[PDB]
């Protein structure tokens, strides 16, 4: 199989320089042109950078000439984007696709995409989160369901990972996409569970936030009056 | 730079059913060569776009009959016939004519089904949170369809519209639902203040208000 495989990214603060690196493999590399192209939160694709196959010729839009450098290297069989002077405005998921063949014709433009790596531009310092657990107050009526949740608050940047039970209970769990609270992302988590199976037995939430090394334990436990 | 305008945003249809995706053009998108470099692609989440149609209306590798492409100067569209499961997801054309090359907005596809009530639940802030001056509190109204509703906020009977952070998750693959979670951030002296926290979601339309509460 043809495959293309992102690296290099990571958080910057404004101003602030990086280098996306893209490897190709499966595919005469020099004989295509390729491109760097942009998914931005808002979810939307904009074309950044190309290279033709041989080097020579590159182009740009306007929002990122000057700023960004496309480059390759044949030889290795890498492609690289030198960006520098990042804006907030820069914050993607950057992908890495081939579009033509340098031998005719021309037809259908990125054919293959990588996976993505993804680049964040701010000046928010990292945070790991605080963790919270979430259970029925100690007078709610209690059904044949019973639903508890972890709120998972305050942290910078994106991602983080929350499982249940070490990843042990994935039925009736619902994550939900983390929200901005100015400059700090704010996550919550939701488990549905028979009745019976808590509190009798345990229910843990597990967080992991890679960017402070940070991993959290939480237990919930009945609230007690 | 050629403005592509896709319509509509989201879109769903009953699998077995078809679907028309629209994409305009501010401009022409005849390159020199008299030739259209029109492309669809479609992306499902977590997963790069996949090249469906390019050249207005060529089916590229491995893409089944069901997808077809036309259009004519600045209006372009994509039909798709016996719409499956695997079909759902994000849509994006694209044009390879002029520099930049640009992509629109994109569409969603998802898929219809049998309307379905929320369930609701309202948590306490935790007494952890409360130790560092602050308390949030939480509903999560789940596995409800269609994606529309109404949250509303009580305290003490009043309506609580000010800072409440909603977050939806996308269309549940297994069972086509969808789920949402509602906060309400206070400060701890705030919270202390009010004894009646109540959560409401209302379809009008459906199944009538569901109403959650705690005090204290």
């Amino acid at each position: 199989d043809v495959k293309l495989v992102e690296s290099g990214g990571g958080l910057v603060k404004p101003g602030g320089s990086l280098r996306l690196s893209c490897a190709a493999s499966g595919f005469t590399f020099r004989n295509y042109g390729m491109s760097w192209v942009r998914q931005t939160p808002e979810k939307r694709l904009e074309w950044v950078a190309a290279i033709s196959g041989n080097s020579l010729y590159t182009s740009y839009p306007d929002s990122v000439k000057g700023r960004f450098t496309i480059s390759r290297d044949n030889a290795k069989n890498n492609l690289y984007l030198q960006m520098s002077s990042l804006r907030s405005e820069d914050t993607a998921l950057y992908f890495c696709a081939r579009h033509d063949d340098y031998y005719g014709k021309s037809p259908y433009f990125f054919d293959v995409w990588g996976a993505g790596t993804t680049v964040t531009a701010s000046s928010a310092k990292t945070t790991p989160p605080s963790v919270y657990p979430l259970a029925p107050g100690s007078a709610a009526q209690t059904n044949s369901m019973v639903t508890l949740g972890c709120l998972v608050k305050g942290y910078f940047p994106e991602p983080v990972t929350v499982t249940w039970n070490s990843g042990s209970l994935s039925s009736g769990v619902h994550t939900f996409p983390a929200v901005l609270q100015s400059d700090l992302y704010t996550l919550s988590s939701s488990v549905t569970v028979p009745s019976s199976t808590w509190p009798s037995e345990t229910v843990t939430c597990n967080v992991a936030h890679p960017a402070s090394s940070t991993k959290v334990d939480k237990k919930i436990v009945p609230r007690d009056c | 730079d050629v403005l592509m305008t896709q319509s509509p945003l989201s879109l769903p249809v009953s699998l077995g059913d078809q679907a028309s995706i629209s994409c305009r053009c501010s401009q022409s998108i005849v390159k020199s060569n008299g030739h259209t470099y029109l492309e669809w692609y479609l992306q499902k989440p977590g997963r790069s776009p996949k090249l469906l149609i390019y050249k207005v209306s060529n089916r590229f590798s491995g893409v089944p009959d069901r997808f077809s492409g036309s259009g004519s100067g600045t209006d372009f569209t994509l039909r798709i016939s016996r719409v499956e499961a695997e079909d759902l997801g994000v849509y994006y054309c694209f044009q390879g004519s002029h520099i930049p090359w640009t992509f629109g907005g994109g569409t969603k596809l998802e898929s219809k089904r049998a309307d379905a009530a929320p369930t609701v639940s309202i948590f306490p802030p935790s007494s952890e949170q409360l130790t560092s001056g602050g308390a949030s509190v939480v509903c999560f109204l789940n596995n409800f369809y269609p994606k529309d509703i109404n949250v509303k906020w009580k305290i003490d009977g009043s309506e609580r519209q000010n800072g409440v952070l909603n977050s939806w998750t996308d269309q549940d693959s297994k069972d086509s639902t969808y789920s949402m979670s509602s906060t309400l951030t206070l400060t701890k002296d705030e919270y202390e203040r009010h004894n009646s926290y109540t959560c409401e979601a209302t379809h009008k339309t459906s199944t009538s208000p569901i109403v959650k509460s705690f005090n204290r």
